[PDB]
RNA sequence: GGUUCGUUCCAUGGAAUUAACGUAAACCCUUGCUUUAUUUGUAAAUAUUAUAAAGCAGUUCACCUUUAUAUAGGAAAUGAU
């Protein structure tokens, strides 16, 4: 209540600080901090099994790690906005900063706004075309034929419709006969 | 103010009077029936004199929100009560610039 | 120094499919069932105008939006959760793949397959076979109560609500003109 | 495994590329009339032609389109919104409308037709129709017995609808459709 | 704005009220130079 | 009494309907039956059901009587069948399943397991090709729905050079500036 | 017999006969007409008028959505990223910009038309494109050795369950987690661009739009390759960049118009205007009797009496290998097309598509900037400033004397207008943009 | 310096070449004509009022006069239309 304050308290915690290979994060957890017992038979059969492994292959997974992270060196670099800059001139993300080169040439591959509107009908009139030539024939099946009024039939009504609105004037009923 | 909803329920522009103007829009509805009744009794002269002198009095302690006449369009985009127009809930001037910027449909600049 | 490789062609390649799209089939399909729905609801002999009037009255119950069976299948689970449980309200659905979505999406919501008997009763009983209640001729002006019916009974105007609240004020007002 | 060289293409195909084709009416009884409009000419132009071929393979002798009068509706505003009052300009709404009356054309039929241009209605435009139909005398008997006969063809149909047992929200039915349809439509 | 942030809110997503947002920022550099509202009084003067 | 003119019909020489029927005939003929083989080969069972009800619809004598050339603003500006829809030209289409309303965006361990099922599939199906993971970055899901497609409301894009647009440009910037 | 009601309509026939005219004189070809959809905002007709009242207030409120909704972003705690808090509001030019909706309108549904541009978009996948394939290609290999040593004995099997699958993935996970929570951070901000676009997060933006014309809302959301192709996308940029109090005003617009490119012309034949004269090429001039029963009664060509054949040599027919050759067909789950749609080649189509299509290149822009625009925090004079490049005429009709439809009665059907309003620390000030197409 | 309703057009200048806006063009109603449509309008009808979509039309042709030979103008109920 009052005046407001900041609400200062936001932040997510990282589930590891730094990097633990399979015989450190297995001896943590087989540590018996929080786990189930049931469960402590599987960490310690993997480590056992683990440090059964040939000594070159443990160190083959730290050069196999290694790699990955010079992988994604390039990803993390931080990108220096260009000196006259329009899009990153107040940009704060460091995430979203990139060369800028090129970003706003026009390679002839869109028209104005105008245009798609033109464009869009024609889409639209395919799709009608679409209908008339493989939907519409298909009426043609379910037709019924005239057959004229017989002497009984001396009452002629009318309805009316509004093709999927409400309009108060659609429950009127109009009779005329001779 | 008895009429006034304690949460405000209007999605147009808000203004002192346009509050005041849907409260007795919602009070109207809810007593058109109930007025129709007293008008009715009032003017049939077939009742006794004293049935039709009953309704006469029942009608005028009915609160003003109740009567329709008080019931007078605004602009849900200004607030305004002068030059409004029924097709379109504006005044003649916000009429005229959402009809030429094209959100009004239909509507264009005549010429003949 | 840090340079951007141009798009190779195969990347090119692969991002036009995305934007511009692919040649995809289209299998034409129309029946009397994918027709009806759209109907005109008239009060004809025909029985499809007497279907399509049933059809439109359960589109009242169910919310009122219109009969759209080709915009999809979503909605709103919990707009419609609340409608069906807390204000007990019917529910209408365009198609049963739009009844079955709303179960996935829901945890633990059973929804009933139709409407129960008497309901179907009355939709049948003024939207289709039409039943009314004929207004009587009153020869007296001075059955104010029997004429105000007679009015009242012939003008959709006056719904059973407000026929309510007019009669029970009317009946306030002869009822203390009396001695 | 041969080719074959087809002498011509479908008539469905080639029927997009002539003028939409009418049956003729023996006796000119007006079985319904089609009223479109819109506030533009091109949209309700075209989907009057797409109208007129539904019509056709239906069976269905059309009429039109009928180009009915301009509805023009008239505004004249002040240009300010303040005092200027010698400056104002006219504004205007013009509504364009066609009539496609159809002939000799069987109730139901006529209600495929209808029920075919809503499902593929052109954005822009208003329809409405009227639609007639001959009967007999005895109305009354005439709805109780096509009782059963809606009944069956409802069977599939009421899975649309689905309400909680007894369903309390509704209360009086009748009530309930007279103040639910007011306030779909907006007031009336 | 406030149902459009309630209904993408269950996945994670966050939009800013420019409206609201702009609206705050003028009410605390009012009070930063003394010049917000008073207290609020619920009694009659005197 | 007619609907039309004979004026049209008495210049040609068919003011007798035995004349119409050799025009009909002669000028509207119908499919023959290898006509009809052939081309219900290449159309599907749908197609050919639209295409057989059309020919049973639209009579001969029609378009010998009335039958005229379209030469409205509307008519299609060329010839084509319409029968699947095109990338650029047609509306997208939409034929994946609805999304799920339950799912969510991945966590850090249901992210690295699809990670891994992705290196399954794409190993099971070197190491990954550029066109896998190009795939992964632009069509495998972040949510929990099953590695879903839905239906995108993106409107189709146009080709790489518009006719009427190409060929009328040229960048002012230089790269050796 | 027949009835007496139905006989007092049989006789009310008082018909005009279609006459089937030859047509005498010359007839020219109409003139372009611009789509309906750019004329009013809501394409729209009903009966009712009470659903056609609102829809000006809609519109913004619907516009306020619209422009909310794609300014979603993640939490910071959902990224892992460590907000920077800091008391300034920080002005994000990298993200999806929209214009205004464009709704048309049926008694059934509404499609809403909006044009975005997709700055975002352009950032994330050249970043997230920078990581090289090894990553990939090694992460693959992790996965393979590690079930060779974790998941097996020391040098799919019936001994092998998610007991041990949990245990053996959370191994990699604790080995590559800076890693993970890297390439999660781009893929799951990329794939929110993208899933903006697509239903799995439209559904819910319809159900937000749904309630304000009852009806189900089907989106066509069009992406610009530039931003200079919308006016709406324009003036909102400028705008933007303009809020700043350190922002060069003049400066600002000049690198916009640099960016604008127009394409070259003759001065001379632009403005240089047309006679009219009769196009015999027009079908409606090359046949001026349109019945088939004279047109195919042998009247120029020797037996071409098929109906195909004369209109193959009228239109482009795509079902034809050669153009104006024969249609051969071959005679003797997988999809449902047709045996020669892979051969079909639109690339003419393209061409008669795109060409009758006006408007399409940019042909001028201007910008107006107005307001209080001073740096210094005092009671200073407005400001007022203007710049253009190229034209905003409507060339077909100023120049060449073609006849054009304006747009409302008074507007030209090539211009887009829009204004966008802000304000600094000092007082309002607006930013006007027009974009014309040749 | 002429000319034009007009910074319109022509010629010319020991300094000009071009751009934008207004102007002009185009647009809306109206006039004649062509095609389309025929109900809820039309006496009948072999289709002519009305209704309304598209297209064409003028200072166009004829006559007279005509500068610097470059750009034109006049005549107005008794040439055509
Ligand atoms: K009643
Ligand atoms: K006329
Ligand atoms: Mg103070
Ligand atoms: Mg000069
Ligand atoms: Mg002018
Ligand atoms: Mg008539």
């Amino acid at each position: 209540e009052g005046v407001p304050v900041p609400k200062r308290e936001d932040d997510a915690k990282l589930e590891f600080t730094r990097p633990y290979n399979p015989g450190e994060f297995l001896s943590e957890k087989l540590r018996s901090d929080d786990l189930q017992d049931w469960e402590r038979e599987r960490y310690e059969r993997a480590l056992t099994s683990w440090e059964q492994t040939p000594d070159d292959l443990k160190r083959g997974w730290s050069t196999m790690i290694r790699d990955i992270e010079q992988a994604a060196a390039p990803l993390r670099r931080v990108v220096m906005p260009r000196r006259s800059t329009f899009w990153y001139e107040e940009e704060k993300d460091t995430d979203l900063i990139t060369n800028e080169d090129g970003e706003d040439d026009f390679h002839e591959n869109d028209i104005m706004s105008l245009g798609h509107g033109k464009l869009e009908e024609h889409r639209e009139f395919r799709e009608y075309a679409r209908i008339a030539v493989w939907e519409m024939p298909l009426l043609s099946k379910y037709a019924k034929p005239f057959v004229p009024p017989t002497s009984e039939e001396v009452l002629r009504f009318r309805y009316t419709t509004y093709m999927g609105e409400f309009h108060p004037a659609d429950r009127k009923v109009v009779v005329e006969f001779c | 103010s008895m009429f006034r909803a304690k949460k405000l329920d209007l999605g147009c522009f808000t203004n002192v009077r346009v509050l005041r103007d849907h409260s007795k829009r919602k009070a109207f509805l809810e007593a058109e029936p109930e007025r129709q009744a007293l008008r009715y009794v009032i003017r049939n002269t077939t009742l006794p004199a004293r049935t039709r002198a009953v309704a006469q009095l029942q009608l005028t302690q009915m609160h003003a929100y109740t009567r329709p006449t008080q019931i007078r369009n605004r602009c849900i985009l200004g607030g305004k009560s002068r030059g409004i127009l029924r097709d379109f809930k504006m005044t003649r001037y916000n009429f005229r610039m959402n009809a030429l910027m094209g959100n009004i449909p239909g509507v264009k600049k005549a010429s003949w | 120094d840090d340079y951007d490789a141009p798009p190779t062609e195969e990347e090119k390649a692969f991002l036009r499919g995305l934007e511009q799209g692919k040649v995809t089939e289209y299998v034409p399909k129309l029946t009397p069932d994918t027709l009806l729905g759209y109907g005109p609801p008239v009060a004809t002999d025909a029985a499809l105008g007497k279907v399509e009037s049933a059809m439109r009255t359960m589109r009242i119950l169910g919310g009122g939006l219109p009969f759209n069976d080709q915009s999809g299948v979503t909605s709103d689970p919990t707009a419609i959760k609340h409608r069906y449980v807390h204000e007990k309200k019917p529910v209408f659905f365009s198609s049963v793949e739009e009844k079955e979505w709303v179960r996935e999406s829901l945890d633990k919501f059973a929804v009933s397959e139709g409407p129960e008997k008497k309901t179907k009763q009355k939709i049948l009983e003024t939207s289709v076979l039409g039943k009314y209640e004929e207004p009587k001729y009153v020869e007296s002006l001075t059955e104010t109560v029997k004429m105000v019916e007679k009015y009242q009974g012939g003008t959709f105007s006056y719904a059973p609500s407000d026929a309510d609240k007019f009669n029970k004020k009317l009946n306030q007002l002869l009822a203390a003109g009396l001695p | 495994e041969q080719e074959v060289i087809m002498s011509r293409m479908p008539r469905s195909l080639e029927a997009l590329y002539l003028q939409p084709l009418r049956r003729e009416a023996e006796y000119g009884v007006p079985s319904c009339d089609l009223q479109l409009r819109s506030y533009s000419i091109r949209n309700l132009e075209f989907f009057c032609d797409f109208a007129l071929r539904a019509a056709y393979y239906l069976g269905l002798p059309a009429f039109g389109p009928v180009p009915l009068p301009r509805m023009i509706e008239r505004w004249t505003v002040p240009k300010s919104h303040f005092i200027f009052k010698k400056s104002q300009e006219n504004f205007e709404r013009v509504t364009l409308r066609r009539l496609i009356q159809i002939k000799d054309g069987h109730p139901e039929t006529v209600q495929l037709w209808l029920a075919f241009l809503q499902k593929h209605a052109y954005y822009g435009i208003g329809m409405k129709a009227n639609v007639w139909e001959f009967s007999k005398l005895g109305v009354s008997k005439a709805m109780d017995e096509s009782k059963s006969e809606v009944e069956k063809l409802l069977e599939t149909r009421w899975e649309h609808l689905s309400h909680v047992s007894d369903m309390k929200g509704v209360g009086n039915f009748e009530d309930f459709l007279a103040k639910e349809r007011l306030r779909i439509s907006g007031g009336r | 704005i406030r149902e459009l942030q309630k209904e993408f809110g269950t996945l994670g997503l966050e939009v800013d009220d420019e409206v609201d947002d702009d609206r705050l920022e003028h009410l605390a550099a009012l009070r930063a130079r003394d010049k917000g509202a008073p207290k609020k009084k619920r009694t009659a003067p005197s | 009494r007619s609907r039309f003119k004979n004026v049209r019909a008495v210049e040609m020489g068919l003011t007798s309907d035995a004349k119409i029927e050799s025009f009909t005939k002669k000028k509207f003929a119908e499919y023959t039956e290898d006509e009809k083989a052939a081309l219900a080969h290449n159309y599907p069972a749908e197609h050919m059901e639209a295409i057989e009800a059309a020919e049973a619809a639209i009579d001969p004598k029609d378009l010998t009587i009335q039958g005229r050339l379209r030469v409205d603003p509307y008519r299609m500006p060329y010839i084509d069948d319409f029968s699947e829809i095109q990338p650029i030209i047609d509306k997208r289409a939409r034929r994946s399943a609805p999304p799920s309303h339950k799912a969510r965006f991945m966590d850090v361990d249901e992210f690295t397991q699809d990670l891994i099922n992705w290196a399954d599939e794409i190993r099971r199906g070197t190491g990954p090709t550029d066109g896998d993971i190009l795939s992964y970055i632009l069509e495998r899901s972040s949510m929990t729905d099953n590695n879903l497609q839905a239906n995108s409301s993106l409107a189709p894009a146009l080709p790489d050079k518009v006719p009427g647009v190409e060929g009328k440009y040229r960048n002012a910037i230089d790269p050796a500036d | 017999s027949a009835s007496v009601i139905f006989s007092k309509y049989i006789n009310n026939n008082n018909n005009k006969l279609i006459p089937f005219k030859i047509k005498n004189s010359d007839l020219g070809r109409t003139r372009y007409f611009p789509p309906i959809s750019k004329e009013w905002k809501n394409s729209i007709y009903v009966f009712n008028h009470n659903n056609l009242k609102n829809l000006p207030l809609f519109d913004i409120n619907i516009n306020s959505l619209i422009k909310d909704y794609f300014n979603l972003q993640f939490k910071d705690k959902i990224l892992f990223k460590k907000k920077r808090l800091s008391k300034v509001k920080v002005v994000s030019l990298n993200k999806i910009y929209a214009s205004k909706a464009e709704i048309k309108h049926t008694n059934t549904k509404a499609i809403l038309t909006v044009y975005t541009f997709n700055r975002e978009k352009i950032s994330l996948y050249k970043k997230i494109k920078k990581l090289k394939k090894s990553f990939y290609f090694v992460f693959d290999k992790i996965i393979s050795f590690s079930e060779r040593v974790i998941l097996s004995g020391v040098p799919v099997l019936p001994w092998i369950t998610e007991s041990h699958v949990n245990i053996w993935r959370k191994i990699i996970i604790a080995s590559l987690y800076k890693e993970l929570i890297l390439l999660r951070k781009y893929k799951l901000r990329l794939d929110l661009n993208k899933y903006k676009f697509e239903e799995k997060l439209l559904y819910r933006l319809n159900n937000l739009i749904m309630k304000y014309y009852n009806k189900k809302v089907e989106f066509n959301i069009v992406n610009m390759r530039s931003f200079l192709l919308n006016s709406d996308i324009l003036t909102k940029i400028l705008a933007l960049k303009l809020k700043n109090r350190n922002a060069r005003v003049i400066k600002i617009m000049d690198v916009i118009l640099n960016k604008a490119n127009l394409p070259k012309i003759n001065r001379v034949q632009e403005k240089a205007s047309l006679i009219k004269s009769v196009d015999w090429n027009l079908l409606e001039n090359k046949f001026k009797n349109l019945n088939l029963s004279f047109i195919l009664n042998d009247a120029s060509y020797a037996e071409r009496n098929n109906l195909s054949e004369l209109l193959n040599k009228l239109y482009y027919n795509v079902l034809l290998v050669s153009q104006k050759g024969v249609w051969a067909l071959r005679s003797p789950a997988q999809p449902k097309v047709s045996s020669f749609a892979k051969a079909k080649k639109y690339a003419k189509i393209y061409q008669i598509i795109f060409n009758s299509i006006n408007y399409k290149n940019m042909g001028g822009l201007r910008l107006e900037i107005k307001g209080r625009l001073t740096k210094r925090y005092r009671a200073d004079r407005s400001l007022f400033k203007v710049k253009w490049k190229g034209g905003l005429k409507n060339l077909d009709s100023s120049y060449k004397g073609l006849s054009s439809v304006n747009m409302r009665g008074y507007a030209k059907p090539n211009v887009e207008y829009s204004i966008f309003t802000s304000k600094r620390r000092i007082g309002a000030f607006a930013v006007k943009g027009w974009v014309s197409g040749k």
